[PDB]
């Protein structure tokens, strides 16, 4: 009962700590301070480690380890104890996750070709800030590469550009997304 | 612009009683891209970042035409208009649509060359005229490569009919450039990076390009861009040293108003009243849209005197002394020499988006002080 | 979104200012106006998301 | 939502293709009998993709073009399911290998390995058909040559004892891949 209000505070912590990250530069303390003010295993904790994973290059290696071992282990423990609970969008979540976190190790001979298959959502209110980050930072990560399908940069900037929600600061920055958008309509 | 429900503080003038502002609601399922517009005025076209196709009419306001992105290819370059309206043009990358909207069928469809991805522009020009019984049109494809095509375009309502005609290719990337039709004669404006200005020009079978001279003094400037009025025929030129004034056809400069530095690819000209009278192209005032280089304040020149203070006695339709009898109300009108026609100043911010009227006589703009949530 | 947007006119024939205010609530645009184009000397259409505003005076459109 | 004439084309579609896996160990096989079963196979069902996973394993030089079917149903699998997932684990554990299985085919060894060394073998229930068999035998036998070098964390024991425990509820016949199974025991064990 306690692990999850703590659950609760570094959920918070965590949609404060990502819209951040993008008028600031931020740095990994703030997400250690997160991963070990979250419970063992948790909900939250398996996504404070995706935040690590992106918004994070210099620590990928070490980073992907430490998100595919939370996974090894949340599987281990539900059937040693068995049907997975995931929605399209945790599902575009993960996806894109990965082939951004492939780009970054240096195999985008493949993570390219696994970035052009992905399942976009629609425009709906539920978008988290951990999925906008990442489809944020995945867009922006394959916005030069992909052009050789190029649906996905198209489809993914729209994801972006489709929301927002939160005071414009950055009104000129979204607009300049827009603009993005347009010239990519443009090409 | 839809919201629950706009309001505006009630006038007390009828300065602000005839002054209005509407909604469409039939709208794109996504932000808008680019759009174009016919002469008539009531005429309308527009696209989305959806590429959603959209027609509308603006005085019955009754829905005209809607084209979902699934009906159309994936790449939409371009885009293009008559200048009656009656019928559209898109270019794709390969192969080019032209429709009807009055009466919506399949006019045509075809192939034309292409140079990707260098950017496009483009400028429709009305034939030796029968509208609605038989047309014909001459489609200029202005590219950044500094080719310069031009298309046949004989057009029947039997069904459009099709053929190419010609491919000029200019030298140098070009900054701007654009079409000219003197009633007696098609023009065409051409600006270079190079900062040349050549005009090709419909000598009916003729169609001739000619060296307008931007003249010794301020040769080596690199533009902000020209402008001028197809209808006046008139060719304004903007410099930071003053801007030209250029005849055309039998081809001179003029005269050179004065100005502060501009900010490139701003300036515009607009006037009140078109008229021709005796042959002369006089207007009752005349407007100058431009971005400033410098403090980026919007600004709109003004000049002219009237109510009934001047006529613009803009170029001469034939600069020389002249006695025909006819009845002239503007002589009644002071003259207007260059030297009182004296700007009024307007500075106003950037942030308050606006442009000037086409006829110059009016501002007209906004933005937002504030926004706010539901909450 | 609920918008506090700010029109305004400054007349030539008149050299004379005035405004209005233009709430808009619950709005789903988030654009900034423009590309803009007059659609007569009297009036003037504008790019406001996919929405267009209509603005005009003395209009027979109206 | 399917007709009456369409479940049964699947239910005959579904034993042909048990027939193929199960005869493909111990006979030699191809794809003209793959192609005969997917267009028997009604055109957007769960027998397509299994046709499909199946024609990517037992027809390598065709596992580029294989592959492309198998991610275009699954990408169409999916099209219509918003236009809730809910996957098994043997069949997680089956299309983990079965991309495992293509990768090596394909050149990327690396990162063929590391995700068949993150491949989640299921223990071992009633979840066996001759096509996650099928799939696990040609996995193990393309992989234990290379993921057996490495020694720390592996699944070659547990994918090993996978094949095992599946001979012997379903297959039934004979001593032949028993034998053969076994001794691949027996190259675990001496691993």
């Amino acid at each position: 009962p306690l692990e999850v209000l703590a659950s609760w505070y570094a959920a918070d912590l965590l949609d404060a700590l990502l819209m951040e990250s993008l008028s600031r530069k931020v740095e990994i303390s703030e997400i250690e301070e997160i991963i070990s003010l979250c419970p063992k295993n948790s909900s939250i904790i398996r996504h404070a480690l995706l935040a690590k994973l992106v918004l994070f290059p210099e620590n990928t290696a070490d980073s992907l380890n430490e998100v595919l071992a939370a996974y090894k282990n949340t599987l281990d423990l539900c059937s040693q104890d068995s049907v997975l609970k995931i929605n399209l969008s945790k599902l575009f979540t993960l996806h894109s996750c990965l082939s951004l976190a492939l780009q970054r190790l240096g195999y985008g001979d493949v993570s390219k070709r696994m970035y052009q298959e992905i399942f976009v959502p629609d425009s709906d209110a539920d978008i988290t800030p951990l999925s906008f980050i990442i489809s944020w930072t995945a867009l922006n990560t394959f916005a030069p590469i992909c052009t050789s399908e190029n649906d996905v940069v198209e489809k993914m900037a729209m994801y972006v550009r489709t929301a927002i929600g939160t005071l414009k600061i950055q009104d000129l920055k979204l607009s300049r997304k827009l603009i993005n958008s347009c010239i990519d309509i443009g090409s | 612009g839809w919201s629950d429900h706009d309001e505006l503080s009630t006038d007390t003038t009828l300065h602000e009683e005839k002054f209005r502002i509407e909604p469409v609601p039939v709208h794109h399922q996504l932000d808008i891209l680019k759009i174009a517009v016919s002469e008539n005025y009531k005429t309308f076209a527009s696209v989305g970042l959806d590429r959603c196709l959209v027609v509308w009419d603006l005085r019955q306001w009754c829905t005209k035409l809607v084209l979902s992105k699934e009906q159309m290819p994936r790449t939409l370059k371009a885009i293009a208009l008559d200048p009656q309206g009656n019928y559209v043009s898109l270019f794709s990358k390969d192969t080019l649509f032209i429709l009807n909207v009055e009466s919506p069928s399949l006019m045509l469809q075809h192939s034309y060359h292409c140079k990707p991805n260098s950017k496009l522009n483009v400028f429709w020009m009305p034939g030796t005229h029968k509208d609605d019984e038989w047309k014909n049109f001459e489609l200029v494809v202005v590219e950044s490569s500094g080719e310069i095509q031009v298309f046949s375009l004989t057009i029947e309502i039997e069904g459009a009919d099709i053929a190419l005609v010609e491919k000029f290719q200019l030298s140098s990337p070009i900054i701007k450039s654009i079409s000219i039709v003197s009633p007696t004669a098609n023009r065409i404006a051409c600006l270079t990076e190079s900062g040349e200005v050549t005009v090709y020009s419909k000598k009916g079978p003729v169609w001739s390009p000619k060296i307008l001279s931007q003249n010794k003094n301020y040769l080596t400037e690199t533009k902000k861009d020209i402008y001028g009025i197809a209808m006046a025929d008139i060719l304004f030129l903007a410099r930071d040293s003053g801007v030209d004034m250029i005849d055309l056809k039998n081809d001179e400069l003029l005269h050179s108003f004065t100005l502060p530095p501009i900010k490139v690819n701003t300036f515009s000209v607009g006037v009140s009243n078109s008229r021709f009278v005796n042959g002369q192209f006089r207007v009752s005032s005349i407007s100058f849209c431009f971005t400033h280089a410098v403090t980026e304040k919007v600004l709109y020149y003004y000049y002219g005197n009237e109510s009934n203070e001047s006529y613009i006695i803009l170029n001469k339709w034939d600069q020389q002394p002249n006695l025909v009898d006819v009845h002239d109300p503007d002589n009644s009108l002071a003259s207007l020499t260059f030297d009182e026609l004296q700007e009024n100043i307007h500075e106003v911010e950037d942030a308050s988006e606006s442009v000037m009227s086409s006829d110059g006589l009016y501002i007209f703009g906004m933005r937002r002080k504030s926004s706010s949530g539901i909450s | 979104e609920t918008q506090v947007w700010e029109v305004w006119m400054y007349s030539q024939s008149e050299k004379k200012h005035r405004s209005k205010s233009l709430k808009m609530y619950n709005s789903l645009i988030i654009a900034d106006p423009g590309p803009s184009l007059a659609v007569s000397d009297r009036c003037v259409a504008i790019v406001l998301g996919n929405y267009v505003a209509l603005v005009g005076y003395g209009s027979e459109i109206f």
